[PDB]
């Protein structure tokens, strides 16, 4: 606890003393290059030449988002996204490398535009850990 | 994350044995044992029923650091004992003290009637 | 019954495909949300 | 009767008041750490989540289900899941307890400790049981729901120790003094005035004799006698955390001799 | 959020002892003090966790889904 740093009482911490929630929300949107030239929410794989993540696109379902109950990591592949040029490029959203949680909740709507718009929302428990701040 | 499992508190690594016995160089006599994974509630007590046999000579333990349950213990006795057998002897004692404490409460809380 | 997308007001299960109309069934609203995996997930009670 | 002797002050199904005497500190201690830490509960450890419309999350009911209490009167009977052979848990190390709530009053629907039911099969022992200690017998308030407001989920009891999670405290805040007279000098006291006036007196005052000023400082003076105050959470009486605490303490001590012994093999 | 099981500092199990604290004070109109002491709650560690809690729930349930 020496020159402004402290101890904690871990049996309070188990207990659950200044345990913290945590939400981050990725957003994307299918914009309209030109016209009826539009992009596609989809779980896309190896088709010609797609320039596609390095993360894992099984979390995702058919609409090309996570099912709102799934634990999601490292650059698991959050948004599935695809871009047409003249077959199909990916513009897909991982989650943050240097992030991890739960799907909390998919938000599907549509933009002033009519165009397909999403925000996805990501659950985290944060633990009072040995660097933190108080 | 960079956060051990909380079970290794106590639960012995591989090959980890629970107790290491090195001799100590400096003084004659004397010997060092590395308790693995535990703390001072063994290590304070072992210390203190070392300290009540007449024939230890030194008796001291430490907790080199706190992000890992281990402890060493120094014991040096008096010419022809082996070190071992006080702390043979000092757990014994421990336990004896202990099975009376038990019985004696046990004693105590047939007694009562709330 | 199929469960794929929930109301944000009304709360009326959806369930709508690709190209589907993002409007809701009663309540001509756009705010939609999605299922919860029935990968039934697991905690540590800690 | 042999050695160190207790003498028991008052006595309850929660608190348990007693006079630890011919004993040295160290081992006082030594008991109280074990008493805290080391004694072995059941509580829930794994929280399989079916489904969850609360406006609570699903990790922080899952947290709060850990901190419930259950009834552990015969762990011994019940295998630590890590030495069992089955693969994850069974009937043999684990108890299973399923919660389904859901909001059908218009009024605000509560979910308790009691709400939990047993789905594993106990063998007969007194263990898994939620503790209920309120007049009501609801127990522990997990959360509140709506209407449409619904809870499912599936939770495995394990045996376990508060050096792995504090859920697993047999024990509240034990109480522990003694020399309250302070003749040991082990406390040099605080003051602006009078050392004696400012600071209070114990309970344990009436129980020691006081020194009175003519008498000189007593150097072959030993600490002996702890005024000691065990409280059980519930999962196991507190008679119990005491004899269990000694016993706890014991099997270690023992471990090291049986330990010792098979160095001596080699 | 809503009330806490057991106490932070010594995990005296105040988790089912909420109702009844909120009874205490509106229906026997006992003070803050009196009633925490009527539950049993004896050192302040625990005093503190149920006397200086708020019950966010109750809020967030008003919400309609
Ligand atoms: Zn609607
Ligand atoms: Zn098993
Ligand atoms: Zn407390």
């Amino acid at each position: 606890n020496q020159e402004d740093s402290m101890i904690m009482n871990q049996s309070s911490i188990d207990r659950g003393l200044f345990r913290s929630l945590f939400f981050r929300s990725y957003m994307d949107q299918e914009k309209k290059y030109g016209m009826s030239i539009t992009e596609t929410f989809e779980k896309p794989q190896r088709t010609n030449t797609l320039r596609m993540k390095h993360g894992t696109y099984d979390k995702l379902d058919d609409d090309g988002l996570i099912a709102p109950g799934v634990r999601v990591s490292g650059e698991d592949v959050i948004i599935g996204k695809t871009t047409p040029i003249s077959s199909k490029r990916d513009a897909s959203t991982p989650l943050r490398s240097t992030e991890n949680g739960i799907v909390d909740q998919v938000l599907v709507t549509t933009n002033q535009d009519g165009l397909k718009f999403v925000k996805v929302r990501v659950r985290t428990t944060k633990i009072p850990q040995i660097g933190d701040k108080f | 994350m960079n956060a051990p499992d909380r079970f290794e508190l106590f639960l012995l690594g591989e090959g980890e044995s629970k107790l290491k016995i090195d001799p100590d160089t400096k003084a004659p006599n004397a010997v060092v044992i590395t308790f693995e994974k535990e703390d001072h509630t063994l290590g304070n007590l072992i210390r203190a029923e070392l300290l009540n046999d007449r024939k230890v000579l030194f008796a001291a333990y430490k907790v080199e650091h706190p992000f890992f349950a281990r402890f060493k213990l120094r014991i040096q006795t008096t010419e022809g004992y082996d070190p071992k057998d006080a702390l043979k002897n000092a757990c014994n004692s421990i336990i004896n003290k202990l099975g009376a404490l038990k019985t004696n409460f046990e004693t105590e809380w047939n007694l009562q009637t709330l | 019954a199929t469960l794929k997308y929930i109301c944000a007001e009304c709360s009326s299960k959806l369930s709508l495909s690709r190209t589907d109309a993002v409007r809701c069934k009663d309540c001509g609203h756009r705010i939609l949300l999605k299922a919860r995996t029935k990968r039934l997930v697991q905690f540590e009670a800690r | 009767e042999e050695g160190p002797q207790v003498k028991i002050r008052e006595a309850s199904k929660d608190n348990v008041d007693f006079i630890l005497s011919n004993v040295d500190l160290a081992m006082a201690n030594s008991l109280r750490r074990v008493m805290i830490a080391e004694i072995p509960t059941l509580a829930i450890d794994s929280v399989e989540v079916e489904t969850n419309t609360t406006v609570l999350a699903d990790e922080f009911i899952a947290h709060r289900l850990g901190l419930i209490p259950l009834q552990s009167m015969d762990i011994e009977q019940l295998e630590y899941s890590r030495d069992c052979f089955c693969e994850d848990h069974c009937d043999k190390c684990s108890v299973v307890l399923t919660l389904q709530a859901f909001g059908e009053s218009e009024s605000t629907t509560n979910v308790y400790s009691k709400d939990l039911v047993i789905v594993s099969n106990l063998m007969g022992r007194n263990i898994g049981h939620p503790i209920i200690q309120d007049k009501e017998g609801n127990g522990v308030l997990i959360c509140k729901l709506r209407k449409g407001q619904e809870l499912k989920l599936t939770c495995v009891a394990k045996k376990g120790i508060a050096k792995e999670h504090a859920k697993w405290g047999p024990a509240a805040a034990i109480e522990f003094e003694y020399d309250p007279w302070n003749k040991l000098k082990h406390t040099d006291y605080w003051y602006e005035q009078d050392s004696a006036k400012e600071w209070p007196q114990s309970k344990n005052c009436e129980y020691e004799d006081p020194p009175n000023e003519g008498d000189p400082f007593d150097y072959k003076a030993q600490a002996d006698t702890f005024y000691m105050n065990v409280e059980s959470v519930g999962s196991i009486p507190v008679d119990q955390v005491v004899v269990r605490g000694i016993d706890t303490l014991q099997k270690k001590v023992a471990s090291i001799l049986l330990a010792l012994t098979q160095m001596d093999q080699d | 959020m809503i009330v806490p099981v057991r106490c932070f500092s010594c995990g005296k199990v105040v988790g089912d002892k909420w109702e009844s604290y909120l009874n205490l004070l509106q229906e026997d109109e006992l003070d803050e003090g009196t009633a925490l002491s009527r539950l049993g709650l004896k050192r302040y560690c625990c005093r503190r966790m149920i006397l200086t809690h708020v019950d966010l729930i109750e809020k967030f349930l008003r919400y309609n889904p």
